[PDB]
Parts: structure tokens; C-alpha cells; sequence
RNA sequence: AUACGUAGGGUCCGAGCGUUGUCCGGAAUUACUGGGCGUAAAGAGCUCGUAGGUGGUUUGUCGCGUUGUUCGUGAAAACUCACAGCUUAACUGUGGGCGUGCGGGCGAUACGGGCAGACUAGAGUACUGCAGGGGAGACUGGAAUUCCUGGUGUAGCGGUGGAAUGCGCAGAUAUCAGGAGGAACACCGGUGGCGAAGGCGGGUCUCUGGGCAGUAACUGACGCUGAGGAGCGAAAGCGUGGGGAGCGAACAGGAUUAGAUACCCUGGUAGUCCACGCCGUAAACGGUGGGUACUAGGUGUGGGUUUCCUUGGGAUCCGUGCCGUAGCUAA
């Protein structure tokens, strides 16, 4: 299309359509959590999931998600968040690791026994 | 396609020659709206082939899916179509089209293998092919990728043609290249043919 | 009007798709070597040359065999204004995998790409017929 | 319009020579006389809007022509241009 | 609930095994390779043209671009080929290819391009006519409306699905005649023309716009596109002074209606018109940029000229429709 036109200028790429938000691309991030209050799924999914809005070590003041059943976080604790993707609700796009700085593992969990923070059993 | 393995006490399973390879790409649900109502049919796309290379293509619209296969069958029984290549390779890269599918093929060194997608792998191997290159691009879609998968097929012809278009033999029209290639197709095949007298 | 030759490749590939026997030309020196070698490894029957408006007239007879059926397989300027192509001895490249045929204006004049083979030199390649 | 008796006189006067209706000076005296006609019947039909088009087109040949004039022989340009006083 | 959770039971991987973070490809998802812009994303409202790109036929030169060649050249490791060893492997050593290049000398003259040119098909100029709502400017017309003037002459008129707003009865409606006003030109008035596009139509006059047609008379490639930039550019709206007959936003009463502010009626202000200006947006669309060379037809249809019967018919070039070949489109 106009050899010469591209010369004078063109082909570039579209948009980078970021994904993560937390900062520097991190593995992970660790921060406090609050308002831990429990919001409503989509219709279809009717359920309530219990989430939380962390307030991480990047400055910057997102939305995790609580996995698994039991939960170990409350006010004032140093949740360690983890990227997420959770189509299932609003603008939640994070997670917290059980077993790790702050949030114990999801208790009795069996089947996934990695995820959830659920350590070997005995 | 549900219970098929059946081992009974009946005539026979309708067994004839033409050892074909058979393969059906997908079928999606087709639906019309009388009034008031939806009556649901089947659409079947059967690519049947062999070996040696000579493919069929069919096309079968039942409201049943063994009476949609079986009409893809004798469709593409009816619709056949013939394709010429070298040895395990094809005699020179091609490009088809169906209204949006894009169909590239090219030879690959013996024994590369047919590396293609889903569709195209079945349309190709039923064929003779056993090794070239190949992709598609656009449409979105199977039953054009199919489709074009034979209008690309088409475009193939031995160095026979272009001699004697030009008038002049093969050479320009087949160089060593292509040259060498075809004899390696048809030493094979003379040596298949050599062991198999006896 | 900017590019002769590529008008000469389209009337070529109109008037052998649209069936027609012949074609007329005006008579510049380059499509005549054009038609000149089309005609020697016979994609065209015959051309031939005689006089017209102020230059002169370059008639060429599409080669068809027992039926309506044209020995030229297509028609493509490569090297057009704008996007003039160069090619060197060793990359020449083989028309259809090497089944058709080319044309490369040779600084020793003109070649096609089993010729340059041959010989090895480059420098500009036109259009290829298959 | 250039009147057919004055664009003959014309062509006389400053063309290359007789006959000669077309070469360069001749098409720029021709086109430079209908210019200065059209000069004033826009300046008293103020607002013709329509003949300024056919203004433009007809200056944009005139320097179109002196371009291949200038390039030829700048010899002859200097010659018209001193001779009909533009710029 | 084989999707959850739990058990077996199975899949696979293993001192690993999964999760998060990031990059490449898959993506043709920037389409150089390797995309499109009628209806899906996409032709500015339209002109010219600077920069730029970009090129007709032909003679000789140059060999810059371009290619051919010799050499310097591109550290080692790179990475690979080949060899050897590290218990094997990982890993290391050895030598190749490789380091795709640049630079220097030498060559080619097909092509681009440069130089000198030349030619007329391109383009541009003339001759002679063809279509005219192309524009502008100045002059004029009366229909007709309303108002005003003199009558005759009535209690009704207009209003709407009906009403009631409005008025008459003073003479309203009406009829005739007259005057005033302001605006526009029905019929012709349509694939028919004109115009770059917005646009063009009562008549006269003046200036002017461009196109088409037959002679090459001539110039002798003066071609095209065109970013920036340029003006023009529907209506509205506002600046400035007029107009206003009518319409008429806004704003007024009455009417359906629960509500009218709305449809309906009863009026009318800016505007609507003119003069000089502003702005620049419209669905300013063949939704199809400008230009150029080829691809069955058929049929309406405007301008021209020629050629063939005795106006009749043909050809040709330009405008303008529909259908239909090839071929193209997702249709």
C-alpha cells in the first residue's frame, strides 16, 4: 500500500493490553489487607465468594480474591497477593497464597494439596 | 456414531474393494424454524481416500448423523478427484482458496512428514501425501479450509503439462531438482512393483 | 500513465483469459524482447511486428493447443516502479519450485534464471511465467 | 473569451514564429491575455465565484508551461519574462 | 455432580511437581515477506498544487544506483560441522564452516538513473461548430396571497374526528374593481442537460465558466498523484442596516388527554429575503479518492459529426441508465 507512504510512516504494533497492575510484573507482592466483606458472583454462578481489598507493599490498592474454604487473614495482616483472573466476579483480578507469609492453608484441603496452602499430611 | 462395534447374527456389513481411508471433519447442528417450533438436522463433511492418493469429497445434509455420514460417503464416492505428486512430497508448492479459507502447500525433504492442522492433516493423508509443509490462514472456519483444501489440491500437474504447453521438454519446465525427485518417486515405485511380481 | 510494462503483462493475461486469440501492442523495445523470448520457450505462439501510429506495433499469437486452452499459466511485473527488484547470481530464483520460467535483465542483457545459472550474473529480474 | 482575431495577433507577436500555436511563449501570451481579461470582469462581477476556478487552472498551465520554458533554455524564459513584466 | 467436597480408582511427572511474573510465536493481531477501506474497522465535503514520489518512444555517453570479480576484512568464545577427552552425560579442548558485513582494486552496460539530445501517440495550444437551469451582475413581469381603497351584499365565516379558541353581524365570508406589500417562478420540469462539490431552473441584457465533436496547424514528454498549504463550500446560527405580504422557531389561548408543554385549531417574535460579513460543520454517499492501459453483450439516452437506403439506416467520439459475459464479493 504506497511503498513510499510506508517509507514516510506506518506499521506499528496496536496496543499493549496489560494484564497486571500490582507493579514491576511481580511473582508476587505482600501488603495489608481490608474491607473483607463478601460481594455477590454473576447471576448464573450464584454463590458469595469471599474476597479483599489489599493494600500492597506497590503502592498501589488492589483486589484479592480468598481461595478455598476456611480463611486464616483478617485487618492488619501481611497477605502476600498473587495475580489472578476470577471471571466470576467484578474487577477481581487477585489471590492470596494460603500457606505462605500471612493467610494459613485452606484447612483438610485434599485434592488440589499443593494450591490452598494444605501441607503434607503426616 | 454410537454403538457401532456390533458383532451379530445377521448377513453381512457391506464390505466392497477400494480399501479408502475415511475420515469426517465435524458436523454442527442445523436448525429450522417452523412455526413455532425447531426441528434439528445434521450436516457431514466425508473426505474419503486412499494411499495412493486419489481423494473424494462429500457432503451429507440428514437429519441423521450415520444417514449424514453414509451420504458424505457416496458423495464423495460420486465426487471424487485425483492429485499428482512426487515420491512423499508434493511437485510444487500451491495455494487454494474457498470464498475465505487460504490454502498454502509446499514439498518438504523426504520423511519430513505432513505437518498440518486438523483438517488439512485428514484432507492430506488420505491422499498419498507423506511428507510436505503446509498451513492455512482465514475464514475462520473448516468447511471452507476443506474446501480450499482441494482448489489448492487442483493446482497440481505433472512436468508433462508444462512440456508440452511450451512445447519444449521438461528442463526449464522440470530442472535436477524437481528432476531428481521424481525419479527417487518412480525408482520406488518400480521397486515396489519389481518385488511385488513375484 | 506511469508504468508501461505492467500495462503489457495485464492486456497479456485479459486477453488469453477473456479467450482471445491475439493482442496488439505498441512496439517499445522491451516488451518486444518480452513477447520475443515468451514466444522462444512457447507460452505464445508467434509475435510478430509491423508498423502503426507514429512507432510501430507488436501483434503476438497466444499459443492453444487442442482446445481453448493457454499455454501461459499467469502474469506478474515484480520488479515495478516504486518496488524495482535486484537479484544476484547465487539466490536466482526457480520459477514455480523451478517448473516456470523468468525473466532477469541481465547487465550482459537479458536471461532467465536456469541461463544466469548457467552463466551467473545479476542484477534486475522482471516478471515469470509459468 | 480570447477572441479569435486577438489571440492570432498575439501569436504573431510574441510565438516562435508563424504558424507555430502551441510552442511554449506562444500557449503563455495566449493564457496570460485571457488572465488579465478575466482580471476585471471578477473585479466587477465581485462575487462570479465560479470563472476563479478557470482562473487557477489557466495560471497553474501558464507555470506549468514556463517550468518547461525555464528548463529547455533559460534563455528564451528570461526573454518572455522581461518581456511580459511578470514578477 | 465423573465439574463441587470426599474416597478409592485411573492419567502423567518425579526429587521433583504444580502456582505466580515476563517475552516470542501461535496472531496474517501492523499483512515487506504476509491486510484491508460500497453493506463488517476504514475515500477528508470538493478543487489546485509546493515538498515528495512518480513516468511516453528513440540515439550515443557515464556506470552513481545495480550486478560480476580479486583482495583486506568481520577477536576468541558465539553457533554449527567434524575430532578428542570429562566414568556417561552435563562440560571442556581442537580445528572448520561461520563470522551473512564493510572497504579497495578490477568488470558489466539489460534496467533505473545522470548527461547530451531527438520524436509525436502522452500532455498542451489553434481552427471550425455543438448543449445550456455554469455563475455573477443590471432591468422587467404579473399570477397569487395578504393588507389597504370604493362598492354590492348578506349572519355567517374559518376552525376540527367534533369541538373551542378567532372574527363578524359596524358588514366579516363572498363578488367586482382598484391600490399596497413581499416572496417565489406552477405548467415546460425529465436518467434530460449543465456544474469540482455544495448547486442550477419566469423573461431580457452584459461579462464570464468549462466541456464535446472533425484538421494536426503547432509545441515537442511540458504526465499523474499529491502530504504541508490554498480557497470554495448545504442549512442553521451570530456581527452590522434594511425588509416582513405570508410562514414561522421561541413564546401566546383554546382541544384529546391523568397531565399538553404535543400532535389539532386559534396568532405571532427572531429567523426566514436582501447587502456586506462571520463559521465550515450535513446522511457535504457510486456510502466506491485522482489518473491511466486491457475484459461478451444487449438495451434505453444527451451532444456531435461523419458513412450507407430513399428523411430511412451505419460508424465514430464524448455524456448519461438498466439488464446482463468473463471475472470478482461472505453474500
Amino acid at each position: 500500500p504506497t511503498i513510499q507512504q510506508l517509507v514516510r510512516k506506518g506499521r506499528r504494533d496496536k496496543i499493549a493490553k496489560v494484564k497486571t497492575a500490582a507493579l514491576k510484573g511481580s511473582p508476587q507482592r505482600r501488603g495489608v489487607c481490608t474491607r473483607v466483606y463478601t460481594t455477590t458472583p454473576k447471576k448464573p454462578n450464584s454463590a458469595l465468594r469471599k474476597v479483599a481489598r489489599v493494600k500492597l507493599t506497590s503502592q498501589v490498592e488492589v483486589t484479592a480474591y480468598i481461595p478455598g474454604e476456611g480463611h486464616n487473614l483478617q485487618e492488619h495482616s501481611m497477605v502476600l497477593v498473587r495475580g489472578g483472573r476470577v471471571k466470576d466476579l467484578p474487577g477481581v483480578r487477585y489471590k492470596i497464597i494460603r500457606g505462605s507469609l500471612d493467610t494459613q492453608g485452606v484447612k483438610n484441603r485434599k485434592q488440589a494439596r499443593s494450591r490452598y496452602g494444605a501441607k503434607k499430611e503426616k | 456414531r454410537g454403538r457401532r462395534d456390533d458383532r451379530g447374527g445377521r448377513g453381512r456389513d457391506g464390505g466392497d474393494k477400494s480399501n479408502y481411508i475415511e475420515r469426517v471433519v465435524s458436523i454442527n447442528r442445523v436448525s429450522k424454524v417452523v412455526k413455532g417450533g425447531r426441528r434439528f438436522s445434521f450436516t457431514a463433511l466425508v473426505i474419503v481416500g486412499d494411499g495412493k492418493g486419489m481423494v473424494g469429497v462429500g457432503y451429507g445434509k440428514a437429519k441423521e448423523v450415520p444417514a449424514a455420514i453414509a451420504k458424505g460417503v457416496e458423495e464423495a464416492r460420486k465426487n471424487f478427484f485425483r492429485v499428482p505428486l512426487i515420491g512423499s512430497t508434493i511437485t510444487h508448492p500451491v495455494q487454494g482458496e474457498a470464498a475465505a479459507g487460504v490454502v498454502m502447500l509446499r514439498p518438504a525433504s523426504p520423511g519430513t512428514g505432513v505437518i498440518a492442522g486438523g483438517a488439512a492433516r485428514a484432507v492430506l493423508e488420505c491422499a498419498g501425501v507423506h511428507d510436505i509443509l503446509a498451513k492455512s490462514l482465514g475464514s475462520d472456519n473448516a468447511i471452507n479450509v476443506v474446501h480450499a483444501t482441494v482448489a489448492a489440491l487442483k493446482l497440481l500437474q505433472r512436468p508433462e503439462e508444462v512440456a508440452a504447453r511450451r512445447g519444449l521438454p521438461i528442463e526449464d519446465v522440470a530442472p535436477a531438482g524437481m528432476l531428481k525427485a521424481r525419479r527417487e518417486s518412480e525408482a520406488l515405485a518400480a521397486a515396489a512393483a519389481r518385488e511385488g511380481s513375484a | 500513465m506511469t508504468d508501461p510494462i505492467a500495462d503489457f503483462l495485464t492486456r497479456l493475461r485479459n486477453a488469453n483469459s477473456a479467450y482471445h486469440d491475439e493482442v496488439t501492442l505498441p512496439h517499445s523495445k522491451l516488451k518486444a524482447n518480452i513477447a520475443e523470448i515468451l514466444k522462444r520457450e512457447g507460452y505464445i505462439s508467434d509475435y510478430r511486428t509491423e508498423d502503426a501510429r507514429v512507432g510501430k506495433s507488436l501483434v503476438v499469437q497466444l499459443k492453444y493447443g487442442p482446445s481453448r486452452e493457454r499455454s501461459i499459466a499467469g502474469l506478474r511485473r515484480v520488479s515495478k516502479p516504486g518496488l524495482r527488484v535486484y537479484a544476484k547470481s547465487t539466490n536466482l530464483p526457480r520459477v514455480l519450485g523451478g517448473l516456470g520460467v523468468a525473466i532477469i535483465s541481465t547487465s550482459s542483457g537479458l536471461l532467465t534464471d536456469r541461463q544466469a545459472a548457467r552463466q551467473g550474473v545479476g542484477g534486475e529480474v522482471l516478471a515469470y511465467v509459468w | 473569451a480570447l477572441t479569435a482575431e486577438q489571440k492570432k495577433e498575439i501569436l504573431g507577436q510574441y510565438g516562435l514564429h508563424d504558424t507555430d500555436t502551441g510552442s511554449p511563449e506562444a500557449q503563455v501570451a495566449l493564457l496570460t491575455k485571457r488572465i488579465q481579461d478575466l482580471t476585471e470582469h471578477l473585479k466587477v462581477h465581485k462575487h462570479d465565484h465560479h470563472s476563479r476556478r478557470g482562473l487557477l487552472l489557466l495560471v497553474g498551465r501558464r507555470r506549468r508551461l514556463l517550468k518547461y520554458v525555464a528548463q529547455v533554455d533559460v534563455a528564451r524564459y528570461r526573454s518572455l519574462i522581461e518581456r511580459l513584466g511578470l514578477r
